[PDB]
């Protein structure tokens, strides 16, 4: 019972953090602990949390995932959905990226800017494949900063 | 609170919408009609029909309709289930109606399987909306996203129209059923 | 703390007796609703801020977009403090 | 300048006839001359009876029901 | 609901001592007026149980309600009851009769009898004094004729001019299965008897 007062509690934290961007947490995909919030307004994404850590499962079926960590993972709340947008319209960008190179693999083109704090672990100016953070570079030097990632690439 | 009602031929649909639902559960509606008889002629028709139905109001109010004919009683006994049944009135079924009234957006949506003890009758979706307006410049858009999910085929009595009303209207709707 | 303008409305179900007896009732289980008509923009309306803690078994909010339901006070502050800076943008927006 | 503002508010009109697709047109048409003479989506989520308001060159409430014309003094044309 | 009555004579002679007494050891008092009516069925042949208490009876409390009003014939709350006869052969332990308390709510009331082709049958106003003791409780009785079929206007007619006061101990059981509950009926409303028989006289009573 207790149990599930801890389990019930951080919902009821959630949920008044829900109010910005409605995340509904509609239960049509799965009641497993991981948790499924979706979101407004509109196959479906859906932004989910559970480690305590920031992660992404789209999903109908199960489609692409991937996981990042800013902050503590721990206190909301609001605020920090907020700053979970900006990174998060840009990662359905990538994925529209992603959807090009399935079907050249791959551009090393990137951004594409949108808003807009540079704190995202998701990162930035994601390149072929594999994500290059490094947005702050300057664009005839975001080559070579590419370029570093291509090094990285190596490995 | 312009209410909405549509009989199908279409049995177990809501079951596979319920998880393509795509917004709030609340509620669970449901009620129950019941047959009725007097075990004598004698109570014939008019003033003493051997027509009578109690409908259980799982809303709220609990307030059975006690009809003989045209006459409305709102009553919450149940108690009065015992009463009648000394010395009066025959059962034969009760066919009664489970289902599950769900908030969605600016409109609520609400179902209701008609699963009757015979197997199965029909499925009787409900429809709510506040057409504080016009309800002719507000059906219409009603009716524009039963195509969303989409909807077809169907028997459809929707009269214009706060849920109490249904009740007035559930022997309106029980005719539907008489044959 | 941040000097913005508002208006309290206490209902008390004490406000109204004529002898101890009523007095006596006016203690219950009820629920006090209390309007907060705080004041912020001087041209966007007020955002009303029903306030209903029951005695047992409470800061509803509702502005220019749409109502809300909490229960810490701090996410009441947070909340305005969305508009606050939203609202500072949308005048930025122009 | 103002008449491109108070255009805007004949735009807002325009919006209620979109609320009639969801006479008093007139008397607002007069009104546009009176003035002359000198988000949103949500309140319809609150519509979801209702109310909203539109800044610049004044607060102008665009309550809606019919409609209420309300304006900021405090004057609420019909 | 199984209700456990008692009955016990109170002569008028000494019955305001009797109100001290239960003042100053029981709940309440608190008032009773109520009007009730009986809808004859009227149907042949049998069977027909027709017997004299299954005739319907439909209660209402009217205290509360103004004397001057004469449309409080269906405005006022009404209610229903069967009680049936009381178990055969029971004495010494109180007699038990099964009840049923209906009620109901609308414009249409009195007129139901009728659709059910029940007509107008005997009725009398009571008044007295009810008496709380946790679930039990004890109602005293006078049995009043209305001044006027229907009617609501004092004074209301005595059956004579030194009617007895018929106290009415009672308990509600839930349900007659429950011999726990039984038990803890008999138990309270042994205490009652205990707690009053010092100054009346209570008896079982066939019914």
């Amino acid at each position: 019972i207790l149990n599930r007062l801890y389990f019930f509690c951080i919902q009821t934290q959630l949920l008044e953090v829900a109010q910005c961007a409605e995340l509904h947490a509609v239960q049509g995909y799965y009641s497993f602990p991981y948790l499924t919030f979706s979101k407004g307004k509109w196959w479906v994404l859906a932004y989910n949390v559970e480690s305590n850590s920031w992660s992404v499962r789209l999903l109908n079926a199960a489609g692409q995932t991937l996981y990042t960590q800013d902050v503590h993972t721990t206190k909301g709340t609001l605020s920090i959905e907020s700053f979970s947008r900006l990174s998060y319209l840009l990662e359905v960008q990538i994925l529209l990226f992603n959807v090009q190179t399935a079907c050249a693999a791959p551009e090393m083109h990137l951004i594409k800017m949108n808003k807009t704090a540079d704190l995202t672990a998701i990162l930035k100016r994601i390149l072929a494949i594999s994500r290059k953070k490094x947005x702050x570079x300057x664009x005839x030097x975001x080559x070579x900063x590419x370029x570093x990632x291509x090094x990285x690439x190596x490995x | 609170p312009v209410h909405g009602v549509i009989y199908y031929s279409s049995p177990s649909m809501a079951t596979f919408l319920s998880p393509a639902q795509d917004n709030l559960v609340r509620t669970y509606f449901a009620q129950h009609l019941k047959k009725w008889v007097v075990q004598y002629k004698l109570y014939r028709n008019a003033v003493t029909p051997k027509t009578l139905e109690f409908l259980k109001q799982n809303i709220n109010p609990s307030m059975l309709a006690c009809v003989d004919e045209a006459t409305m009683i709102d009553a919450e006994p149940e108690l009065e289930d015992i009463i009648v049944r000394t010395k009066l009135w025959n059962f034969r079924q009760s066919f009664t109606i489970e289902g599950s009234i769900y908030e969605v957006g600016s409109f609520k949506v609400a179902i209701a399987n008609v699963l009757q003890k015979s197997v199965w009758k029909g499925i009787l979706f409900h429809v709510t909306y506040d057409g504080t307006e016009s309800v002719d410049l507000a059906r219409p858009i009603i009716q524009e996203f039963f195509l969303k999910c989409f909807l077809q085929n169907n028997k459809s009595v929707t009269p214009v129209y706060l849920d109490s009303k249904l009740l007035l209207q559930l022997f309106k709707q029980r005719i539907d059923t008489v044959s | 703390q941040r000097d913005i303008s508002f208006k309290f409305m206490p209902n008390y179900p004490w406000e109204k007796a004529k002898d101890f007896l009523e007095l006596e009732n006016s203690l219950s289980i009820n629920r006090l609703s209390i309007s907060w008509r705080i004041m912020v923009s001087n041209f966007e309306p007020a955002i009303f801020i029903q306030h209903t803690p029951t005695l047992h078994g409470v800061w509803r909010c509702k502005d220019q977009y749409s109502s809300n339901q909490f229960s810490s006070l701090k996410n009441v502050c947070q909340y305005i403090e969305h508009h606050i800076n939203s609202l500072s943008r949308r005048s930025k927006k122009t | 300048m103002s008449l491109e503002e108070q255009r805007t508010r004949d735009e807002l009109k325009h919006k209620l006839l979109d609320l009639n697709q969801l006479t008093i047109c007139p008397s607002l048409l007069k009104l546009l001359h009176p003035e002359t003479g000198t988000v949103n989506s949500f309140y319809t989520h609150l519509k979801s009876s209702n109310d909203t308001e539109n800044n610049e060159t004044k607060s102008i409430n665009g309550k809606s029901a019919k409609e209420p014309h309300h304006s900021e003094h405090d004057n609420d044309n019909f | 609901m199984q209700e456990l009555y008692l009955l016990g004579v109170v002569p008028s002679r000494r019955f305001e001592a009797v109100v001290n007494s239960l003042s100053k050891t029981l709940d309440g008092p608190k008032t009773i007026l109520e009007f009730w009516v009986v809808y004859r069925p009227k149907d042949v042949p049998p069977n027909l149980p027709r017997q004299p208490d299954s005739w319907l009876r439909l209660c209402s409390n009217i205290e509360s309600h103004d004397e001057t009003d004469t449309e409080w014939s269906k405005n006022t709350q009404w209610s229903m009851y069967l009680e049936g006869n009381s178990e055969p052969k029971r004495e010494d332990k109180c007699g038990i009769r099964p009840v049923n308390r209906a009620k109901l709510t609308n414009g249409s009331v009195t007129e139901f009898v009728e659709k059910m082709g029940y007509e107008f049958s005997h009725e009398y106003i009571i008044q007295g004094l009810e008496y709380f003791f946790f679930d039990t409780t004890v109602r005293i009785y006078q049995t009043l004729i209305p001044s006027q079929q229907r009617s609501i206007k004092p004074p209301f007619h005595p059956m004579n001019e030194e009617q007895p006061w018929i106290l009415h101990v009672y308990t509600h059981v839930a349900d007659a299965s429950n011999q726990v509950a039984m038990a803890k009926a008999e138990a309270n409303l042994t205490k009652v008897k205990t707690l009053l028989s010092a100054f009346c006289d209570l008896k079982n009573v066939r019914l």
